[PDB]
């Protein structure tokens, strides 16, 4: 059921996560918080040139195993 | 003579309308994720703090209000939280080529949270930067349509550079010494500025004093401070009176 | 000894006498000694990559007359 993905930051860190394709963007950001300390509300995730909406799922954005997402922070 | 509600400029000016974005421009977050802008070999430790916004070069740049007018940045709009957006081509922070090639085209970047002058290390160029909520950018060349606007601002910027660099360097020097320095400073190769004179300083005295004060305040760890040197006391006195009174004392 | 160059974003060029021996953190000290720039605020770059305080010049293949780029935080 689970799936490994990568979150590449703008700080030269690559994060790796286990997620399910039914997980929401909001869930992924929550995982990012747990692991990195980043408040979800400062988080913007990007996949395939698109900014990802909190309420949809990884599946909705056809995010697959070993996909890379990009984390951009607004502070 | 109708003015823009946002930027305050006269609307009956066809030149004012910002044209098309750079080709295939993307939004700011997508732009910032482009590999060409990465200076890192990414590892599981990171190189920078998350508290630190990435910093890039920006060339062929244009600044505009939300109603699409090309806009100067030195008239207090940003400070009043008027939203000024920009577009251009982001380039790696080390890149010194102002060409579009190798850049990442961005549109509707910002709005600009603050702008600033830096680069007071004695090199030839002044550096002008923008901060947004996502990144900082160091400007390179303006777009052709924005060049006239950006050009108008250059004199006050390089007088300020001269003054900051002179004062940080020479903690017990006089107004007379500063004027001598200003008079003997050659304007930058890339521009077409006139020689700088004492009256150059006097005309921009208030802006120059603000840049000194901002330089000092930004120094959290006063490495080359200025504060109230004697020359600076004279500049503060000048900046607090009208231009005519400054000139009377010359 | 060996001679390397360091560009600031203003175009200012700093010349340094170094040895493949120093750390990047040392290169920054030499830059501090000569320019008064705190190493904490220094980011050095070569071949398009930010360099690490802990590693040494030799390890990044920096030949004589090479140029580094200095960017301040
Ligand atoms: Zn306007």
């Amino acid at each position: 059921a689970h799936m490994q993905i990568f979150v590449k930051t703008l700080t030269g860190k690559t994060i790796t996560l286990e997620v399910e394709p039914s997980d929401t963007i909001e869930n992924v950001k929550a995982k990012i918080q747990d692991k990195e300390g980043i408040p979800p509300d400062q988080q913007r995730l990007i996949f395939a040139g698109k900014q990802l909406e909190d309420g949809r799922t990884l599946s909705d954005y056809n995010i697959q195993k070993e996909s890379t997402l990009h984390l951009v922070l607004r502070l | 003579m109708p003015k823009c509600i946002q930027c305050g400029q006269y609307l009956d000016d066809p030149d004012l309308k910002y044209g098309q974005h750079p080709p295939d421009a993307v939004d700011e977050p997508q732009m910032l994720t482009n590999e060409k802008l990465s200076i890192f070999d990414a590892n599981e430790s990171g190189f920078e703090s998350y508290e630190a916004l990435p910093q890039h070069k920006l060339t062929c740049f244009s600044v505009y209000c939300k109603h699409g007018h090309l806009c100067p940045i030195d008239t207090g709009l940003i400070e009043k939280n008027i939203e000024l957006f920009f577009s251009g081509s982001a380039k790696p922070i080390y890149d010194d080529d102002p060409s579009l090639e190798g850049g990442v085209n961005g549109k509707n970047l910002g709005p600009i949270n603050e702008w600033w002058i830096t680069g007071f290390d004695g090199g030839e160029k002044a550096l002008i930067g923008f901060s947004t909520s996502f990144a900082e950018y160091i400007l390179m060349d303006p777009s052709p349509e924005y060049a006239p606007i950006f050009g108008l601002m250059q004199e006050k910027i390089y007088i300020s550079k001269i003054v900051v660099e002179f004062l940080q360097s020479n903690s017990d020097s006089t107004y007379e010494d500063l004027i001598n320095k200003i008079e003997t400073t050659v304007p930058p190769s890339g521009l077409n500025l006139n020689r700088f004179t004492e009256d150059s300083l006097l005309r921009h005295a208030q802006f120059v004093v603000e840049q000194v004060e901002s330089y000092d305040e930004a120094g959290d760890s006063d490495e080359q401070p200025i504060f109230l040197t004697p020359c600076m006391r004279d500049l503060i006195k000048l900046a607090g009176v009208t231009l005519g009174q400054r000139r009377a004392q010359a």
